[PDB]
C-alpha cells in the first residue's frame, strides 16, 4: 500500500499530535484577561502588587501570571503602541473578560475617559465579551472632597439634580458627600453600559486602591459568573 | 394459567402506537440530526443526545409487531426467536434513555454549579467511555430474560410473548430491581442535580428575574414528564411482584389489575415522542439548525 | 518642505494611455491560457489531489 | 554530533553480552537508530531498528530471537542485548542515526564500532560488479550496481543509497534517494539509475577517494547491501 | 506656502485625468466569459488549537506553513497531510508568517515588535531561532523574504524597513505613511514592492534608492490586502467597504471595481490565480468569492467555513488553492 519512509513519516505526525493534545490540556484550563486604561490611572501598582503577592525597550505586550485557589490566569497589557487601537482589538474576542481601569480624583480628564469606554463597549468585535472596571484610588477622592478647594459641580452640571440610590452600602462609616461623589460617578459609567447591552454582555463595578490586597478575588469572583453564563447558554438551558 | 380478559384491549395501544410511529419517526430522525451537529462543534452533551435518539429509534423500529400482536387479543403468531430480540428490545430502550437521562442531568450540573473545575471529565473522550459503558451494563443487566422460554401457550387462546399469568418466580426480583436500581435512583440523581442547578442559577449577577423563572419552568416539566410517564406502569409492577411473593397461590389480583397493566405499558411510548421535543425542539439553535436541514431538501 | 519635494518628484514621469494598459493585460490572459488549471480542470489522472 | 559507543571484546561460546552507544550533540529522542555489523574481511549487513516512541522494531533473519533492542531517552543511551552467541557473530558492530520526514535524509552519521570476536528467500538481492578497478588520479570512474525487483515506487521515489568507507574509519553518506548529494560531500559526485539498473560517477579524483564502495536499499525491511567494490 | 502643494496636486489630478479614454469594461465587452467554476473541497488539516492568522505556500508546491493564536507554526505536507514540523513560539500573538524561497527558514512576529527567523536544516535535529530583529515601534503585520539573507517589514507604525539578517540592522527605512501599514507584496522581479495603509492609499517604493516612486488613492476606507498580477505592471487590493480595485503603474489609474450590493462585509485576503483570470477575495460573510479579473462578474463560490476567512494563497503552478479560517481549519480546494 505505502512504503517503509511513509509509514514512519505517518509514526512521527502521530507523535506531533499527542504532544498538541496535552498542549489543548495545559491551555483549556487558563484563563486570559486584558488590562486597558490610561497613563494617570494606577493599573502599574496593581500588576506590581499583584505580581508580589503571588508566587527590551520598544516592546510589546506584557505578560503576568497569577493563581487563586489553583486557578490559573494570564494578564496582558500593552506597552508601546500608538494612538490608535481599532486594528490590534480584534486579536482579543476571545479573552475572559477585559479589566478597566479608572481613576477617580481628576474631574479634568474624566470625560475622556468616560469616552475611551464607550467606545470600547460598543466595538463591533467586542460584542460578548464582558467588562470588570475598577475605580482606583478612592482615597485620593477621599481627601479632595473633605478639603472642599475643587468643586464637582463645576465641571458636571447634573451633580446637584443628584441623590444618592437607595440600595447604596458604605461600609466602615465616613462622610456622606463621598459617598454622594463616588455613586454619581459609578452611575455615569453604568448608563453607558445599561444603554445598548441587549443581553449579550455584562458590567462589573468595583471600588478600589492601588495598594489594598483583594483585587484577586474579585477578578476570580467575576470570571466565575462569566464562565457560569456562558455554560448556561451553551448547555440548552437558556 | 388464569383466565384474564380486557375488553378496551384491542383498542387503546395499537391507535397510540401508530400515533407514536408516525409523530416520532420524522422528529428523532431531526433530533439525531442537530445532535450530530452540536458533536462537530466539539461538544460533550452531543454524544448523549444521540444515543438516546438512537434508543429512541429502535424502539420505534420494534413497535409494528407490537400493534399487529395486540390486534388478535393477546396473540402472536410469528413465531419463536422473534419474540426474544423483539421483546428484548422493548423495556431495556426505557432503561437506557432514563440512564441517558441522568447523564445529561450531572453533566450540566457540573458545568453550570462548578466552572473553572473538573474540565477533564468535559470532553469527547470521556463521553464516549461513558456512553460505551452505560451501554454494556445495561444490555448485561437485563439480560436474565434471554436465557429462560419467552413463549407460552395458554388455554383460553392466547399466545403470550414474554409474559405468563401468573409469574414464573425469578421474575420478581428482576422486577424488584427494575423498579428500585433502574427507575428511582437516576430520577433521585435527576432531581438533585436539577436542584443544585436551580441554587447555582439564583446566586448569578447577570441574569435577570425573568430567565430565572423560565430556567425553573424548564428544570421541573423534565421531571414531571418522567414521573408521569414512567410512573403507573412501574406501581403496578412492584404490586403484582410483592403479592406473588406473599402468596403464589392467589390469582385474583391479576384478573382485576390485567387491563390497566397493559394500559399502562401503552403509555410509556409517549415518552419517546416527548424527548425529541424537550432536548431538541424547544431550544432556539437546534430548531434553526433543523429548519436549515429541511430547507437543503 | 519634504511633501512637496516629494509630489514634485511624483508628478514629472511618464504615462501610457489606459487602452494600451487594457490590451497588455488581455494580451497576458490570452497568452497564458492552456497553463492555467483553475479555469481549464486537468483531467482526473493528472493532479496530485485526486 | 558524535555518537561513541562501547561493549565487547573475547567471550565464550554459547553465552551472553550487552552492548551500548553513548550518544551526545544533538536530539537524540527524535531520530530512529539502527545497527549495523561486517565480519572481519566481508561487507556490510543490516541488524536492528528502534524507531522514535519506541513503536516499532525490527530484526534480521539471523538474529530473529536472540537478539533485543532498546532504548534509553531521558539518559541518552541505546542498547542492543545479546544472548546465544554463535561463532558466527564476530564482527564490528556500528551506531547509526537516521529520521524520517519529507525531504529527510537518513543513514547521516555513522560512529565508530566496537569490535566482537567469539572464540571457537523472498528478500531483495542486490549485486555488484566486478571488484576491482585501477585507477590514475585526475581519470574518471563509473562503478556501477544491480538489483533484482525494480526500487522504483509508485510515489515516484527510487530507494537507493550509496556509502564510502576510507582505509582507517566508519562509513560516509555520499547519495541518498538515488539523486542527492549528502551535506558535505563535494560536488564531484553524482549518481543516477534507470529502474533496476544503477551508475555512480565521480568526475577528477583525489588523492583522499580511494576505499570501497558499498550500495544499499529501503525499499522494504529487511535492508541488504550488496558486496562493494575496491579502488586502488 | 502650501498652496504649492494644492497646486501640484491639482497638476498631478489633471496629468492623471487626460490619459484616461476607453475603460477597461469597454475593450473587453468584446470577448468570450469564463463561465461557472465548480471548486470542491479535497483535504482538511485539523491540528490548530485556536484561530489561523497566516499561511504561506513554499517554492516547490507541495509544503505549507500556518500561524495560530496558541503560538504554534505548524509545517504540513499537502498530499499527505502529515505534519513535518511544530514551532512552539515564545510569544502567544502572531500575526504573519513567510516561508523562505530557498526551503531553508521561516518567519513570523506579532504584537511582541519582533520578527524572528527559524532555522530549517541543523545537524541537530530540532528548529532553533536564528535571530531576532528589533528595532520597530509597533505591531509587525506582514513579512516577506527577497533571498535567504534580506526580509522586509510592515509595521503598525507607519513605517517599513528592510533588514540584513547577518548583520541584524536596518539598510534602508521607508517612510510617508500616515496609518497603520497592514499588508505587502513582492514584484516577480524584486526589484519593487507595494504597501497598504490605514489612510486609504498604496505606495509603490524602490528598494535600491529607498525613495516613494508613486502613491494611489481610493477606496474611501482601511485597506486590508494587496497582491501584484502576475506580469509586474498592476495590483489589486482589498477594503473594509466590500470593494476590491485594480490599478495599473504605469498608467497611474484605476481601471475596475468588484462589487455587488448583497456583500457588506470587508475584505480580508487577496490572491490572483497563474494567468490573471481570476481574483480570488476573502470576506467576513463565514465564504470565499472568486471573481472575473476582465469583466467584474462573479464565476463562483467556495463556502465551507464556520467563521471568518482570514487568510488565502495560491501555488506557484496553478493546482491549488488554500484558505484557513477562525475555526481553526486549512481546506485544500482544486
Amino acid at each position: 500500500t505505502l512504503s517503509a519512509e511513509d509509514k514512519a513519516a505517518v509514526e512521527r505526525s502521530k507523535m506531533i499530535e499527542k504532544q498538541l493534545q496535552k498542549d489543548k490540556q495545559v491551555y483549556r484550563a487558563t484563563h486570559r484577561l486584558l488590562l486597558l486604561g490610561a497613563d494617570n490611572s494606577g493599573k502599574s501598582t496593581i500588576v506590581k502588587q499583584m505580581r508580589i503577592y503571588h508566587v527590551v525597550k520598544t516592546s510589546g505586550i506584557f505578560e503576568t501570571k497569577f493563581q487563586v485557589d489553583k486557578v490559573n490566569f494570564h494578564m496582558f497589557d500593552v506597552g508601546a503602541q500608538r494612538d490608535e487601537r481599532r486594528k490590534w482589538i480584534q486579536c482579543f474576542n476571545d479573552v475572559t473578560a477585559i479589566i478597566f481601569v479608572v481613576d477617580s480624583s481628576d474631574y479634568n480628564r474624566l470625560q475622556e475617559a468616560l469616552n475611551d469606554f464607550k467606545s470600547i463597549w460598543n466595538n463591533r468585535w467586542l460584542r460578548t465579551i464582558s467588562v470588570i472596571l475598577f475605580l482606583n484610588k478612592q482615597d485620593l477622592l477621599a481627601e479632595k472632597v473633605l478639603a472642599g478647594k475643587s468643586k464637582i459641580e463645576d465641571y458636571f452640571p447634573e451633580f446637584a439634580r443628584y441623590t444618592t440610590p437607595e440600595d447604596a452600602t458604605p461600609e466602615p462609616g465616613e462622610d456622606p458627600r463621598v459617598t454622594r461623589a463616588k455613586y454619581f460617578i459609578r452611575d455615569e459609567f453604568l448608563r453607558i453600559s445599561t444603554a445598548s447591552g441587549d443581553g449579550r454582555h455584562y458590567c462589573y463595578p468595583h471600588f478600589t486602591c492601588s495598594v489594598d490586597t483583594e483585587n484577586a478575588r474579585r477578578i476570580f469572583n467575576d470570571c466565575r459568573d462569566i464562565i457560569q453564563r456562558m455554560h448556561l447558554r451553551q448547555y440548552e438551558l437558556l | 394459567g388464569c383466565h384474564v380478559d380486557s375488553r378496551v384491549d384491542h383498542l387503546f395501544p395499537p391507535s397510540l402506537y401508530i400515533f407514536v410511529i408516525g409523530v416520532g419517526l420524522p422528529t428523532n430522525c431531526l433530533a439525531l440530526w442537530a445532535a450530530y451537529r452540536q458533536v462537530q462543534q466539539r461538544n460533550e452533551l452531543g454524544v448523549y443526545l444521540m444515543n438516546l435518539s438512537i434508543a429512541d429509534l429502535l424502539y420505534i423500529c420494534t413497535l409494528p409487531l407490537w400493534v399487529d400482536y395486540f390486534l388478535h387479543h393477546d396473540n402472536w403468531i410469528h413465531g419463536p426467536g422473534s419474540c426474544k430480540l423483539f421483546g428484548f428490545i422493548f423495556y431495556t430502550n426505557i432503561y437506557i434513555s432514563i440512564a441517558f437521562l441522568c447523564c445529561i442531568s450531572v453533566d450540566r450540573y457540573l458545568a453550570v454549579a462548578h466552572p473553572l473545575r473538573f474540565a477533564r471529565l468535559r470532553r469527547v473522550k470521556t463521553a464516549v467511555a461513558v456512553s460505551s459503558v452505560v451501554w454494556a451494563t445495561e444490555l448485561g443487566a437485563n439480560s436474565a430474560p434471554l436465557f429462560h422460554d419467552e413463549l407460552f401457550r395458554d388455554r383460553y387462546n392466547h399466545t403470550f410473548c414474554f409474559e405468563k399469568f401468573p409469574m414464573e418466580g425469578w421474575v420478581a426480583w428482576m422486577n424488584l430491581y427494575r423498579v428500585f436500581v433502574g427507575f428511582l435512583f437516576p430520577w433521585a440523581l435527576m432531581l438533585l442535580s436539577y436542584r443544585g442547578i436551580l441554587r447555582a442559577v439564583r446566586g448569578s449577577v447577570s441574569t435577570e428575574r425573568q430567565e430565572k423563572a423560565k430556567i425553573k419552568r424548564l428544570a421541573l416539566s423534565l421531571i414531571a414528564i418522567v414521573l408521569v410517564c414512567f410512573a403507573p406502569y412501574h406501581v403496578l409492577l412492584l404490586s403484582r411482584s410483592a403479592i406473588y411473593l406473599g402468596r403464589p397461590w392467589d390469582c385474583g389480583f391479576e384478573e382485576r389489575v390485567f387491563s390497566a397493566y397493559h394500559s399502562s405499558l401503552a403509555f410509556t411510548s409517549l415518552n419517546c415522542v416527548a424527548d425529541p421535543i424537550l432536548y431538541c425542539l424547544v431550544n432556539e439553535g437546534a430548531r434553526s439548525d433543523v429548519a436549515k436541514a429541511l430547507h437543503n431538501l | 518642505r519634504k511633501l512637496v519635494e516629494q509630489l514634485k518628484m511624483e508628478a514629472n514621469i511618464d504615462r501610457i494611455k489606459v487602452s494600451k494598459a487594457a490590451a497588455d493585460l488581455m494580451a497576458y490572459c490570452e497568452a497564458h491560457a492552456k497553463e492555467d488549471p483553475l479555469l481549464t480542470p486537468v483531467p482526473a489522472s493528472e493532479n496530485p489531489f485526486r | 554530533v558524535q555518537l561513541v559507543e562501547s561493549g565487547g571484546g573475547l567471550v565464550q561460546p554459547g553465552g551472553s553480552r550487552k552492548l551500548s552507544c553513548s550518544a551526545s550533540g544533538f536530539a537524540f529522542s527524535s531520530f530512529g537508530m539502527h545497527w549495523v555489523r561486517q565480519a572481519p574481511e566481508k561487507g556490510l549487513e543490516w541488524v536492528a531498528y528502534i524507531s522514535s516512541g519506541s513503536g516499532t522494531i525490527y530484526y534480521a533473519d539471523t538474529v530473529k530471537g536472540r537478539f533485543t533492542i532498546s532504548r534509553d531517552d531521558p539518559k541518552n543511551t541505546l542498547f542492543l542485548q545479546m544472548t546465544s552467541l554463535r561463532s558466527e557473530d564476530t564482527a564490528m558492530y556500528y551506531c547509526v542515526r537516521s529520521i524520517y520526514y519529507y525531504g529527510s535524509s537518513p543513514f547521516d552519521f555513522w560512529g565508530q564500532g566496537t569490535t566482537l570476536t567469539v572464540s571457537a528467500s523472498a528478500d531483495i538481492v542486490m549485486t555488484q560488479a566486478t571488484s576491482s578497478v585501477p585507477v590514475t588520479p585526475g581519470e574518471s570512474v563509473s562503478i556501477s550496481c544491480r538489483s533484482s525487483k525494480s526500487l522504483l515506487h509508485s510515489n515516484g521515489n527510487t530507494y537507493l543509497y550509496w556509502f564510502l568507507q576510507r582505509p582507517g574509519q566508519s562509513p560516509q553518506l555520499l547519495i541518498y534517494r538515488m539523486s542527492n548529494l549528502a551535506s558535505g560531500v563535494p560536488d564531484r559526485f553524482s549518481g543516477s539509475g534507470s529502474g533496476t539498473a544503477f551508475t555512480l560517477t565521480i568526475s577528477r579524483l583525489e588523492a583522499e577517494d580511494v576505499g570501497v564502495y558499498y550500495c544499499m536499499q529501503h525499499l522494504e525491511y529487511p535492508l541488504t547491501f550488496g558486496a562493494g567494490t575496491k579502488l586502488e | 506656502l502650501r498652496q504649492e502643494a494644492e497646486q501640484l496636486k491639482n497638476q498631478i489630478r489633471d496629468a492623471r485625468k487626460a490619459c484616461a479614454d476607453a475603460t477597461l469594461s469597454q475593450i473587453t465587452n468584446n470577448i468570450d466569459p469564463v463561465g461557472r467554476i465548480q471548486m470542491r473541497t479535497r483535504r482538511t488539516l485539523r491540528g490548530h488549537l485556536a484561530k489561523i492568522y497566516a499561511m504561506h505556500w513554499g517554492t516547490d508546491s507541495r509544503l505549507l506553513v500556518s500561524a495560530s493564536q496558541d503560538g504554534k507554526l505548524i509545517i504540513w505536507d499537502s498530499y499527505t497531510t502529515n505534519k513535518v514540523h511544530a514551532i512552539p513560539l515564545r510569544s502567544s500573538w502572531v500575526m504573519t508568517c513567510a516561508y523562505a524561497p530557498s526551503g531553508n527558514y521561516v518567519a513570523c512576529g506579532g504584537l511582541d515588535n519582533i520578527c524572528s527567523i527559524y532555522n530549517l536544516k541543523t545537524r541537530e535535529g530540532n528548529v532553533r531561532v536564528s535571530r531576532e530583529l528589533a528595532g520597530h515601534t509597533g505591531y509587525l503585520s506582514c513579512c516577506r523574504f527577497l533571498d535567504d539573507n534580506q526580509i522586509v517589514t510592515s509595521s503598525g507604525d507607519t513605517t517599513c524597513a528592510l533588514w540584513d539578517i547577518e548583520t541584524g540592522q536596518q539598510t534602508t527605512t521607508f517612510t510617508g505613511h500616515t496609518g497603520d501599514v497592514m499588508s505587502l507584496s513582492l514584484a516577480p522581479d524584486t526589484r519593487l514592492f507595494v504597501s497598504g495603509a490605514c489612510d486609504a492609499s498604496a505606495k509603490l517604493w524602490d528598494v535600491r534608492e529607498g525613495m516613494c516612486r508613486q502613491t494611489f488613492t481610493g477606496h474611501e476606507s482601511d485597506i486590508n490586502a494587496i497582491c501584484f498580477f502576475p506580469n509586474g505592471n498592476a495590483f489589486a487590493t482589498g477594503s473594509d467597504d466590500a470593494t476590491c480595485r485594480l490599478f495599473d503603474l504605469r498608467a497611474d489609474q484605476e481601471l475596475m471595481t468588484y462589487s455587488h450590493d448583497n456583500i457588506i462585509c470587508g475584505i480580508t485576503s487577496v490572491s490572483f490565480s497563474k494567468s490573471g483570470r481570476l481574483l480570488l477575495a476573502g470576506y467576513d460573510d463565514f465564504n470565499c468569492n472568486v471573481w472575473d479579473a476582465l469583466k467584474a462578474d462573479r464565476a463562483g463560490v467556495l463556502a465551507g467555513h464556520d467563521n471568518r476567512v482570514s487568510c488565502l494563497g495560491v501555488t506557484d503552478d496553478g493546482m491549488a488553492v488554500a484558505t484557513g479560517s477562525w475555526d481553526s481549519f486549512l481546506k485544500i480546494w482544486n
